[PDB]
RNA sequence: GAUGUCGGCUCAUCACAUCCUGGGGCUGAAGUAGGUCCCAAGGGUAUGGCUGUUCGCCAUUUAAAGUGGUACGCGAGCUGGGUUUAGAACGUCGUGAGACAGUUCGGUCCCUAUCUGCCGUGGGCGCUGGAGAACUGAGGGGGGCUGCUCCUAGUACGAGAGGACCGGAGUGGACGCAUCACUGGUGUUCGGGUUGUCAUGCCAAUGGCACUGCCCGGUAGCUAAAUGCGGAAGAGAUAAGUGCUGAAAGCAUCUAAGCACGAAACUUGCCCCGAGAUGAGUUCUCCCUGACCCUUUAAGGGUCCUGAAGGAACGUUGAAGACGACGACGUUGAUAGGCCGGGUGUGUAAGCGCAGCGAUGCGUUGAGCUAACCGGUACUAAUGAACCGUGAGGCUUAACCU
RNA sequence: AAUUCCUUGUCGGGUAAGUUCCGACCUGCACGAAUGGCGUAAUGAUGGCCAGGCUGUCUCCACCCGAGACUCAGUGAAAUU
RNA sequence: CACAGGUGGUCAGGUAGAGAAUACCAAGGCGCUUGAGAGAACUCGGGUGAAGGAACUAGGCAAAAUGGUGCCGUAACUUC
RNA sequence: AGGACCGAACCGACUAAUGUUGAAAAAUUAGCGGAUGACUUGUGGCUGGGGGUGAAAGGCCAAUCAAACCGGGAGAUAGCU
């Protein structure tokens, strides 16, 4: 247990910033491609969220070229590289699956602002 | 689904062998009172591990 | 398989184990002592203990939320205004359980859940 | 070679430079004090007994002390044989450790089990379930026919059907080592070995390459 | 992904609804996904095109609803099941533009013709 | 004085006249692949359309979709679609009642298992002093499948087209075992939202009932679609077959003497049960070293004093469990619950203030609340005892002693 | 065809694939005009077939909540033999 | 049988509602004459299910789903 | 207006499961049809066994029906067990 955790934190990164279930965020991951290897963006919007120490995910909704896509980022993985924060908003919810079936205008979310 | 042959008395007791019983295996005695009681739980009238938990 | 599960389901709903308990709960306060099934006792304890721990802090929240559990102000008063500070120092074990078991009807095991400082 | 007696408390990740996320099981080997090494001198053996934990000493039976004292006694949960071929070891508390492994990459691990209990087919034997409708009667998920007819006149031995499930040896084999970091006495393998956390389990280098 | 099932055309010539009729790969292969070859049967199809309703070609899954994942253990899922037609007897897509995103699990050379095609990943 | 029919389902077991994979002889065998025969039962051996169908035809797969026995395997295991009750109609036959090896629509499938047998699990006694452990391993079971791609080598072969052997690497299909770290499911014991209504005097805040009233999310645990691993290499003895040397039989000859190779079959290797292995095994450690009496007396019976090692019970309990069992702990304490702190999960409580006529919004406040989880903590419960087990262990002979 | 034996007749439609179904042909084994012939809107817990929606019917079962089953105390059967 | 069955007439409160539906309640009457534990397979009655969606099967059997009021708008055919 | 429409009471029984030594010698549960009419129900009356009654199933006529129940002919007869 405490042999673990010390094993966990031993790999936990402190780069990951503030996170709220509703923000836009922009994750950058090493594509690895073929001969090459860069960093691929993924501007999205949070819909579900991790919170399990070394073990954690993002679960983001995009709706890219044509239809929607979802991506649960194992955060603490090198592939994560760097994750932005972009637009933050108001949700009044923990998980936003009620966004699956929505489409523009109806999928619209509010802005946080204190 | 019934029997085909009336079971002998022998085979009966043979089954009741385990269907026996067990005694009290000796019981406890209280410190405060000379209560002859059942281990881990209250004497004839309020006493236990000494004390007097619950009068009367 | 029950592996690592908690809370005896007894023999009824999830509505019973939230009434026949909530009741016995106040019945504990209202009388300081009680005779019941060791199993039931070894449960009401998990009920009437987190309530006293809540008795520590007077407050308005700790009153209504203490009313949320048990519908007897008469006891939510004995709590906060008695057993509250009565155990204000108590580390947690606010109750002895005792035993005796064996009832007339059912060969059922009975106990004697009771407040520690029950010396009257 | 031989192995050491560890303990379960694993199940974790370990990201790689590239990007891979390796699963894991954290076996803890708290040294292995040889209890009564012995050669052909007594029995066709050639193994070496051990120990690892620490009984409260107040619990250890008197018998569970003599054999101990008749060597580098150091309490411990239990005792475990460890057959070897062409090798030495001092019958006196030698306490071998995870250093054992390093160049080692095989490993096997052999905890107790999982212990379900009931079992019953469909799970105890992956038995298929006969339609929960279109008729049926008290026979949805049941054995259904455990034999044939008069010719056989009986039910063959080994007939898969119900009966206690789990709670027994079950090894694993293979599993690449990730960390042999002592000082904490940790041994990180690929992933999932019987056990059930805290449960004792051997860890000998895979018989298979 | 298993017999029956309805996938979408991720390219062109024979629109929407297209039913899978056989999971290729081996005896009893349960379901397919990511980027495997699957026997398909056109169900709707556009009036024109080179392929029409009733046809029985084969196709490659491009966007399952379940998703994919590996390395980090991060899952990429979509909402719907994508497909892609290819001239039956000897590979490569019977089309021009491939609509929508894909996955790098398709960068397996022998499919390339598709990944080069513009939407994403 | 009743042995339930077909087809299906579930679950099988065997045979080999072998469908696939394995080893060979011949070929009208270049290769690639085929044909045929011999050897071979380890393992493996399709989903759908139609039909009650088995079967079959068709579609699309596969390494292949074997053949046959088992009351044409299996209804005190499921179905009841076909098939012989009673209704009704058609065609047809008969004057008619009715009938059809014609058809059509409808039409009650019982039994709580004593014995055998099985899958599990205990209680006795026994293994010759009593105990606590660790193993030997006679035996028993499990497992045994295979596609494709890259290399060799675009080489041998081939006029081309096409295209290997032998050996090597990797990745899958199906099957199995294990595990919740990941991705998810559930999660009526966590949180929130909400409709109707009854109630706690009323406001506010709450609770009960309505499938958990409806619903969104979710801890632990359980789990698969999730994750890791596995069926091998390698030995030995062979099958068909191939041979060496060689006589019978001046030659020839796999054989007669005598030697050599040779398969997923066989014995092993791999995993699990395993000394009731009554042939009841072995190793290590531990505990007991008082009197007396009565005999039918060398076989013993009883009393007084002792009661050990260890066990059993009892209690707190467990990722162990139907009950037994097995594991941990018992104040020499973390063994349960409570408690403290943390995490996780919901999602910003109540009270108060501000703004708004109001619904409501904002601040306080990522607040309030939170289990089965993690770390820690004797507050409560795990009592001193009492119970069982005894007190140096039969003979015979042999090896060392004396 | 509630009538057709041959029979899954033949052709067309529907399907990836259709001994059923719908439309035709006519060679009616053995339709046919009040033991009525051919139609027919509406109606039908009527027979057959198809599609959307829907789903644990199924691939392929997992978890959960309850009543039994299991343990304890009281009472206390049955067929059959 | 102190049996989940059968038995004709009368009375008819509050909130919600079209209502002698239904949900919750008044007055009033009851908790059904074995209980206590456990939290096994399997059976019965339910709730939730990733991806697929009739591939089930003799047959969509059973489930799942639809479901109210106002308005819009509504085909073949017809005995209008 | 209507053997009209949706739907409780009320009348009925199309499907399924559970029950099958039942809670029950035909029911319970979830559904299902009818619901101003050839509707439904209380009380009492009349039809009698080769007879009744029957919107017709050999259906009903007291858990009994191709000829009720009871008593009698009756110790029918039984080349059968
Ligand atoms: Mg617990
Ligand atoms: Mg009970
Ligand atoms: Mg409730
Ligand atoms: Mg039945
Ligand atoms: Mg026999
Ligand atoms: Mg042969
Ligand atoms: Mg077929
Ligand atoms: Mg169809
Ligand atoms: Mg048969
Ligand atoms: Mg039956
Ligand atoms: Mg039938
Ligand atoms: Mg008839
Ligand atoms: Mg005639
Ligand atoms: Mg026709
Ligand atoms: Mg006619
Ligand atoms: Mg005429
Ligand atoms: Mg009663
Ligand atoms: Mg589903
Ligand atoms: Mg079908
Ligand atoms: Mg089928
Ligand atoms: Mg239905
Ligand atoms: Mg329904
Ligand atoms: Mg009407
Ligand atoms: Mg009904
Ligand atoms: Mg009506
Ligand atoms: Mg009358
Ligand atoms: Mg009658
Ligand atoms: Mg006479
Ligand atoms: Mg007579």
């Amino acid at each position: 247990s405490n042999i673990i955790k010390q094993l966990e934190q031993e790999q936990m990164k402190q780069d990951v910033p503030s996170f709220r279930p509703g923000d836009t965020v922009e994750v950058k991951v090493w594509v690895v491609e073929g001969s090459k290897k860069r960093l691929q963006a993924f501007e999205g919007v949070v819909i579900a969220i991790r919170n399990r120490g070394l073990h954690s995910a993002f679960t983001v909704r995009k709706i890219s070229n044509g239809e929607g896509v979802e991506r649960v980022f194992q955060t603490h993985s090198p592939v994560v590289d760097s994750i932005s924060v972009k637009r933050r908003g108001a949700v009044r919810k923990a998980k936003l699956y009620y966004l699956r079936e929505r489409t523009g205008k109806a999928a619209r979310i509010k802005e946080r602002l204190n | 689904a019934v029997q085909q042959n009336k079971p002998t008395r022998s085979k009966r007791g043979m089954r009741r062998s385990h269907d026996a019983l067990t005694a009290v295996t000796s019981l406890s005695v209280d410190k405060t009172s000379g209560e002859k009681h059942l281990r881990h739980h209250i004497t004839a009238d309020g006493y236990y591990r000494g004390r007097k938990v619950i009068a009367k | 398989m029950r592996h690592r599960k908690s809370g005896r389901q007894l023999n009824r709903n999830s509505s019973h184990r939230q009434a026949m308990f909530r009741n016995m709960a106040g019945s504990l306060v209202r009388h300081e002592i009680i005779k019941t099934t060791l199993p039931k006792a070894k449960e009401l304890r998990r009920v009437v203990e987190p309530l006293i721990t809540l008795a520590k802090t007077d407050s308005v929240a700790n009153r209504r939320l203490a009313f949320a559990r048990t519908r007897d102000n008469e006891i939510v008063a004995k709590l906060f205004n008695e057993l509250g500070p009565r155990f204000a120092s108590r580390a947690g074990g606010y109750t002895r359980i005792l035993k005796c078991g064996f009832r007339a009807g059912d060969n059922a095991p009975m106990a004697y859940i009771e407040l520690v400082d029950r010396s009257e | 070679m031989i192995g050491l007696v560890g303990k379960k408390v694993g199940m974790t990740r370990i990201f790689t430079e590239d990007g891979v996320s390796i699963p894991v099981t954290v076996i803890e080997v708290e040294a292995n004090r040889v209890t009564q090494v012995k050669d052909l001198a007594n029995d066709g053996y050639r193994a070496i007994q051990v120990t690892t934990g620490a009984k409260k000493a107040n619990r250890v039976t008197k018998p569970e002390a003599g054999h101990f004292a008749k060597a580098g006694v150091e309490a411990g949960r239990g005792l475990w044989e460890f057959r070897l071929a062409e090798g030495e070891e001092f019958t006196v508390g030698q306490s071998i450790s995870v250093e054992l492994f390093a160049d080692v990459k095989k490993v096997d691990v052999t905890g107790t089990s999982k212990g379900k209990g009931f079992a019953g087919t469909v799970k105890r034997w992956n038995f298929r379930t006969q339609d929960a409708t279109h008729g049926n009667s008290l026979s949805h998920r049941v054995p259904g026919s455990i034999g044939q007819n008069q010719t056989p006149g009986k039910v063959f031995k080994g007939k898969k059907m119900a009966g206690q499930m789990g709670n027994e040896r079950v090894t694993v084999q293979s599993l690449d080592v990730v960390r042999v970091d002592a000082e904490r006495n940790l041994l990180l393998v690929k992933g999932a070995v019987p056990g059930a956390t805290g449960s004792d389990l051997i860890v000998k280098p895979a018989v298979k390459a | 992904i298993q017999e029956q099932t309805m996938l979408n055309v991720a390219d062109n010539s024979g629109a929407r609804r297209v039913m899978c009729i056989k999971v290729l790969g081996g005896s009893h292969r349960r379901y397919a996904g990511v980027g495997d070859i699957i026997k398909i049967t056109i169900k709707e199809a556009i009036p024109r095109g080179k392929v029409k309703k009733g046809d029985v070609l084969k196709a490659v899954v491009v966007r399952t609803k379940k998703g994919v994942r590996r390395p980090d253990g991060s899952v990429i899922r979509f909402d719907g099941n994508a497909c892609v037609l290819l001239n039956n007897n000897s590979e490569q897509p019977i089309g021009t533009r491939i609509f929508g995103p894909v996955t790098r699990e398709l960068r397996s050379e022998k499919f390339m013709k598709i990944i080069s095609l513009a939407p994403e990943v």
